[PDB]
């Protein structure tokens, strides 16, 4: 019961924190935008 | 580094 338990939780956590991942890989590439729109912003 | 770029990097 304890292996049925633990597969189902990695499993969870798993998906869980690649949703997380990817929402930090977002706000991380905001960023990025910002610094180069705010580059466009400065030599276009 | 003008004021500009300054905050800019800043």
């Amino acid at each position: 019961l304890w292996r049925e338990k633990i597969n189902l939780l990695n499993a969870r956590l798993a998906e869980a924190q690649t949703s997380e991942e990817q929402l930090q890989s977002q706000l991380d590439l905001q960023k990025k935008v910002v610094s180069d729109h705010m580059q466009r912003y400065l030599q276009v | 580094d003008s004021d500009a770029s300054v905050a800019k990097a800043k």
